[PDB]
């Protein structure tokens, strides 16, 4: 169970593998509710995400605070992975807790690429944040002049 | 100078009873401690940050201090890590030899200049620079056996009533509490606060006005007014003293007139200062003190005092406090001196014992029996002259010389005894005939000597602090030792020693002597026999000390080298490291079952276990935890399984069943404040701003890369912690200015809700001490707690966090590492089976050398000494062996005859080699002394074997066969008789078990084995060496004899 | 090196034992010896007896009632009875002190306290006599 | 300024005291605070120490407590000075 | 005083042991630094 997370976490595939092959949870949380598939998007290790999709991990998980590995993977960049989560079924619209959404995150830090590539899979560009914030409002307050086009 | 004293034997005996006395006084009034100061000096900043995280106290102390860090002499390197506790360390190592007294005033001038950066909470909490190296005198407990008191109240008893008396007790210097004096606790409920539209702002403010102590001036003050007949001080408020006055603060006085008092919203209760430790000795709360000794200091001294003043305090002490000592290296320190003079005591014995088997009249046998003592005692006057103390190494440099000052006597004497046998002279006269034979000869072996054991005092480093030792104490014995034959020995002889027959060799002499000398008589003419037959054939012995030369080289370099035996000191550590977010209540259980099963499964080894809950070596957090076990006396731990080594090897084992948790047990170093030893000490090191993650990524690669060359490379494995898991809250600036919220309100509310802050001083019971606001524990544990925590908005609403707050998981450090002041991961290894640690290292560095662009790597600790210190040992011996070479030349006037004496070195060197490699032991630091003094006493002898037939040639004629195998004759008696006292004397030390056996087993068995191969091995070559050597560089008629 | 002649003892309170049980442990040795001069001559202490001082008391409840802050009174106290230094000024070119003190006449007497006049956040001015009480006790002029 | 004895010493005498530990050759400390306002803490070392060293080791644990005195006696100065040397002179000056 | 009363027996002890040990090289005599030595209480009682 706790095998799996930190491998997924240090990026070692052929453990991961053992370990289902051997039976481990790929839905396996560690204490903030965070899954190997978590840990993976976080860290950016997009063959891992491959592998434990492949295997039946729940591609909509989320942590104690709501948020879900495409959450993680929209935020700091992750563009193949955001692209792979979104192919296996990966919610495009879930809000965390915050109301924060993963176009929210990725405007947030000026990916433009994921940002297209959110909208094409159906990201809603008017989801609210629970301060009533939206994609384009981000990119307003950032002064990104190229994203606020897009939105 | 011997015939002065000849004739003023008593004049000599005045000379050397003033110097017994000198030595006894020095012994008296020297400082005695297990080791002198090794470790290179250092200086460690300590400051704190009540509820910061790593980052927040890394980027508001560490670097702002670190940035002033320059303008400092003899400064090494500089490491620091800033952690989750809100603590930092900054450690400043300097040069080996640095005053630490200057280095600590220089960290000091420049931290104080940067103090007015920090923020006013670190420089609240005292920034405090403290000398780092020096090596702990003590660890003391505190409990109380009637369980009447937590943790808190223990340290606070400790803190007002033990610690100042022990920092005055003499020779302490420096004292770590563990716990804290008192703290007034302000616990605050979110519920009562907000029933009340209050905050911890106006908790705050209300404490700072009304816990305040006031200057209000005098009636009838100056300037007065002419004719004032009053003046009194004006008392106005005053700090307050108890709960109940911090309970009646007036927080706000209702619209009803009604009163809200601080108790009305708050528990109150003294507490600790913080919580992050738990301490426990054997499973009951504790508090103590960590007492270290103050440089020079006398550490037997010093721990006598503080047990003294520990029992003029204990009648005082309330029901049940009870003191514990479960580390005092006064017992380990006692055990080494009480060796080492049974050591030498049984050497004079077996000296007395050779010395009337073979000279068989008691008056001999008196004359080491003196002059030894005379030269140990007066070896202490001159250590202190130099400012040296007794310490484990001073000591054993004594045992190592015993065998050179034991040979000073012995050839004296036995030189007297045979001029007199061969030649009828009374005694006066043959000891002046005699010390014509031998005190010019006496005086270049002193040179020699001095020549062999002085460069070793110039290593640099730790090693040269430890190798500086030895040679002072050598050097100054041998010196006085050689003073000692050529005034009081010479004197003692002559008015002592009975005459002897011409001719007379005792062979008529009855029973076991008689049998003895008539045995010895005829063994001596089969060894003259065989010499005078090896040297018909000299160039086939040649042929075998060749081969002796390369199997000694083959033997030196298959032999493990390493640093100090460990020891059994009768204490030892085992860490305990949780998985990341791990809480103290897991690390508890956890430490509850080591306590357990030391207390139980090895309930016969074991008196106490000192387990702190909080700190462990990779760094602090509720994760970390270490058990310190202190053993029974080694009296009561009989045999091999109840040694520290075994012990703890057996404890690991047990351990490796607990699932829930790294635990592992181990001895300490030799020298703990050095640690270490064994392995390397690598930095990595972020060079272009790339960032912690990006740093750890470097990291992990060159720990897996490493890891695919286990052929090399054993272990690597980083330091310090993992990133956790981390609750991100980001106020939303554009809701709390709608709301009319003010950010200082929100930062002041979340911080000293859940960090805590520091408010003011108050007085408890007549001390000053700290006052601190925080939330009650169960309105600050979870994320759902956030929201229970209201501001006041300007316009008067309460305002919950959660309207202007939002909150995500994100990866953070606990513990950020800086070296040199940029970022970095300290990275721990050692050499697989086998291999060099020299050579490991320079894999290190080639994985190292492929990391991303911007990662560099730098040594530190024991890797920096080998990296600047391996070009020494080869120019240091090649200094020796010239000035060597060069004090033979004078000796016996001559550039060639030197080489006869020099060739004797390869024949110790190998038997030492092959009792070491036989018995599975290292080259470490005794065995190089042990070395030294071999081939000291191997030379030795062969300058008197060669300075005997040089003078049969030079002053009688003889012809160069003749007068070679009358010099071996001569010498064979007084060399076999300091052989065998010496093999013998060394004897116990190298079988010897327990306290202190790892040095005795390290200095005994390489000196045994090369005395045996140097003793057995010299008598047929020096001969050789003398003939080849006369016969390859001469010129006129040297085998013939002449007038 | 003063002295020389006689002995310098120290009575020490190890115990949170407070000030007044102290110098009755003190009277108490003083006495005793006093019933020895056949071996010690001139026990005395070395430094000064407690003395009247005057307490005077802030009621938290009145003052804030009146709306009149505590910083306030305490800064008014004390600048005016005990001074303050304020901040420096250059005298013929020499940078020197400022002090802020009552004038003598105006800080003698307990009966000059309620002189002293503090404002309010309502504006009005509030004497001193409004939120106070004094009364005599013994202290410490020196405390060692 | 201002201050009767008892603030002086529990807010300036005993955070001081509280700070002079990890000072060599110590051979006891004394203090007084008093009516005037005033602290005195005299630290009294072995004959033979070196005055300089005693001096700055003071001075240095002093410097490390400056913060937590009350601003009214920062901004008076405190003083550490050699006070066991001998008086030279003592010079009067009057306006006749 | 109170840690300087042992001091005084043993210097002179010192100093009276090194007095008769540089009397005893001067006159070749274990027992002839004795006729010196008891001297001393004849000036002593004077100055008293
Ligand atoms: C690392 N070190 C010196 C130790 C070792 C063993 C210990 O058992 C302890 C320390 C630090 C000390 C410092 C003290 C400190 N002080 C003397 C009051 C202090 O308030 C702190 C701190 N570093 O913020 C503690 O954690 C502390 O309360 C604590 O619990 C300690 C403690 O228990």
């Amino acid at each position: 169970g706790k095998k799996l997370l930190e491998a997924a976490r240090a990026g070692r595939d052929d453990e991961v593998r053992i370990l289902m092959a051997n039976g481990a949870d790929v839905n396996a949380a560690d204490v903030v509710g965070w899954t190997p598939l978590h840990l993976a998007a976080y860290w950016g290790h997009l063959e891992i995400v491959e592998v434990l999709l492949k295997n039946g991990a729940d591609v909509n998980a989320y942590d104690t605070l709501g948020s879900t590995p495409l959450h993680l993977a929209a935020h700091f960049g992750h563009l193949e992975i955001v692209e792979v989560l979104l192919k296996n079924g990966a919610d495009v619209n879930a809000k965390d807790d915050n109301g924060i959404t993963p176009l929210h995150l990725a405007a947030n830090r000026g990916h433009l690429e994921i940002v297209e590539v959110l909208l094409k899979y159906g990201a809603d560009v008017n989801a609210q944040d629970k301060f009533g914030k939206t994609a384009f409002d981000i990119s307003i307050n950032n002064g990104n002049e190229d994203l606020a086009e897009i939105l | 100078m011997p015939n002065f004293f000849i004739d003023r034997p008593i004049f000599a005996w005045v000379i050397a009873i003033i110097i017994m006395l000198a030595g006894g006084l020095a012994i008296l009034k020297l400082p005695v401690a297990q080791y002198p100061t090794i470790a290179p000096p250092a200086v460690t900043i300590s400051a704190s940050y009540p509820g910061a995280d790593a980052k927040t106290v890394q980027d508001t102390v560490t670097q702002v201090i670190e940035q002033n860090m320059n303008g400092i002499d003899n400064l090494m390197y500089m490491s620091s890590n800033s952690d989750s506790t809100g603590t930092v360390q900054i450690t400043l190592t300097f040069e080996s030899g640095t005053d630490a007294d200057i280095a600590q005033v220089q960290v000091q001038n420049k931290l104080q200049l940067a103090m007015p950066l920090l923020p006013q909470e670190v420089q609240q909490q005292g920034v405090s620079v403290e000398k780092s190296s020096s090596s702990f005198l003590m660890v003391v407990g505190v409990i109380n056996t009637d369980g009447t008191m937590t943790q808190e109240d223990i340290s606070d008893y400790v803190a007002a009533n033990m610690k100042d008396a022990i920092s005055r007790t003499s020779g302490v210097g420096d004292v770590q509490l563990f716990g804290s004096q008192y703290a007034m606790r302000i616990w605050m409920n979110p519920n009562e606060l907000n029933k009340f539209q209050l905050t911890p702002v106006d908790v705050i403010t209300a404490i700072k006005a009304q816990n305040a102590q006031v200057a209000a001036g005098q009636l009838g003050g100056t300037p007065p007014v002419k004719g004032q007949q009053l003046n009194a001080s004006i008392i106005a408020q005053t700090r307050l003293t108890s709960t109940e006055e911090f309970g009646k603060i007036l927080l706000k006085v209702n619209q009803d007139g009604s009163r809200v008092l601080l108790r009305d919203v708050a528990k109150i209760e003294l507490g600790g200062e913080n919580y992050d430790i738990i301490a426990e000795f054997n499973g009951q709360p504790a508090s103590g003190l960590g007492i270290k000794l103050a440089t020079g200091a006398n550490a037997l001294d010093t721990a006598a005092a503080i047990r003294a003043e520990l029992a003029k305090m204990e009648p005082f002490f309330p029901s049940g406090l009870k003191i514990v000592y479960p580390y005092d290296t006064t017992p380990f320190v006692k055990i080494s001196i009480h060796e080492v003079v049974k050591t030498l005591v049984e050497a004079i014995i077996l000296v007395f014992l050779v010395m009337y088997l073979f000279l068989q009249n008691f008056r001999a046998t008196l004359i080491p029996t003196i002059a030894v003592p005379v030269v140990l005692l007066g070896t202490f006057a001159v250590l202190a002259a130099f400012g040296f103390s007794i310490n484990t190494l001073t000591m054993f440099g004594m045992v190592l010389a015993i065998g050179l000052l034991v040979d000073d006597a012995i050839v004296v004497v036995e030189n007297v005894e045979r001029v007199m046998a061969e030649e009828g002279l009374p005694p006066k006269e043959a000891t002046r005939k005699s010390m014509g034979q031998i005190q010019g000869a006496l005086v270049g072996i002193a040179m020699v000597l001095s020549a062999v054991f002085v460069p070793m005092a110039f290593f640099g480093g730790s090693t040269g602090a430890i190798y500086r030792q030895f040679s002072i104490t050598i050097v100054s014995a041998m010196a006085l030792s050689v003073l000692v034959a050529l005034i009081l020995t010479p004197a003692l002889c002559a008015t002592m020693l009975k005459p002897i027959a011409k001719g007379d060799h005792g062979e008529g002499k009855k029973g076991f002597f008689g049998w003895f000398n008539r045995m010895f008589e005829k063994s001596t003419h089969h060894y003259t026999d065989s010499v005078g037959g090896i040297l018909r054939s000299t160039g086939r012995y040649l042929v075998l000390y060749l081969i002796i030369v390369v199997g000694m080289a083959y033997l030196f370099v298959r032999l493990p080298s390493s640093f100090l035996p460990d020891e059994d000191q009768g204490v030892f550590m085992t860490m305990v490291q949780l998985p990341a977010g791990a809480t103290q209540e897991r690390t508890q259980k956890v430490l509850n079952e080591v306590t357990h099963y030391y207390l139980t499964k090895e309930k016969n080894n074991v008196e106490s276990v000192f387990a702190w809950n909080g700190f462990g070596f990779a760094g602090r957090g509720q994760n970390t935890g270490i058990a310190f076990v202190s053993l029974k006396d080694w009296a009561d731990r009989p045999g091999e399984e109840n040694k520290v080594e075994a012990i703890t090897m057996r404890a690991t084992r047990a351990f490796s069943q607990i699932k829930d948790a790294m635990v592992f047990a181990f001895n300490l170093p030799a020298i703990v404040e050095l640690g270490t030893a064994t392995g390397f000490d690598f930095e990595l090191i972020d060079q272009a701003g790339l960032g912690h993650e990006k740093l750890t990524q470097a990291r992990n690669q060159l720990l897996a890369e490493a890891a695919k060359h286990p052929d090399m490379l054993t272990s690597v494995r980083p330091n310090g912690l993992e990133d956790t898991p981390q609750f991100k809250i980001d106020i939303d600036q554009e809701k709390a200015q709608a709301l009319g919220v003010s950010i200082n309100d929100i930062n002041t509310t979340l911080g000293a809700a859940w960090g805590g802050s520091y408010v003011n001083d108050f007085i408890d019971r007549g001390r000053v001490k700290k006052v601190y606001v925080m939330s009650e524990a169960k309105y600050r544990m979870l994320p759902d707690d956030i929201g229970d925590w209201y501001v006041r908005a300007a316009d008067g609403q309460m305002v919950p966090f959660s309207a202007f707050s939002s909150s995500r998981w994100e990866y953070g450090s606990p513990r950020l590492e800086r070296y040199n002041g940029l970022p970095s991961m300290e990275i721990l290894g050692q050499a697989a089976p086998g291999k060099s640690t020299g050579e490991a290292m320079e894999l290190m560095e080639q994985l190292a050398s492929k990391l991303p662009t911007g990662v560099g790597y730098d040594w530190t600790g024991m890797s920096y000494q080998e990296r600047l210190s391996g070009n020494q040992a080869p120019s240091l011996y090649a200094i020796s062996l010239i000035v060597v070479f060069l004090c033979l030349a004078a000796l016996y006037e001559s550039w060639s005859i030197p080489f006869s004496v020099m060739l004797v070195v390869p024949l110790g060197v190998i038997g030492a080699l092959l009792a070491a490699t036989f018995r599975g032991l290292t080259n470490d630091v005794y065995f190089q002394v042990g070395l030294l003094t071999t081939i000291g006493l191997s030379a030795k002898n062969a300058i008197l074997i060669v300075e005997f037939a040089k003078d049969l040639m030079d002053k009688e004629g003889k012809g160069l066969i003749e007068a070679t195998l009358d010099a071996v004759r001569m010498r064979l008696r007084p060399i076999l008789m300091t052989s065998l006292a010496f093999i013998l004397g060394v004897m116990p030390l190298v079988i010897s078990t327990g306290a202190g056996s790892g040095a005795q087993n390290a200095v005994g068995t390489g000196v045994m084995g090369g005395m045996v191969t140097a003793t057995v091995l010299a008598i047929f070559f020096v001969p050789v060496f003398f003939v080849v050597v006369r016969r390859r560089f001469s010129r006129k008629n040297e085998d013939i004899e002449h007038s």
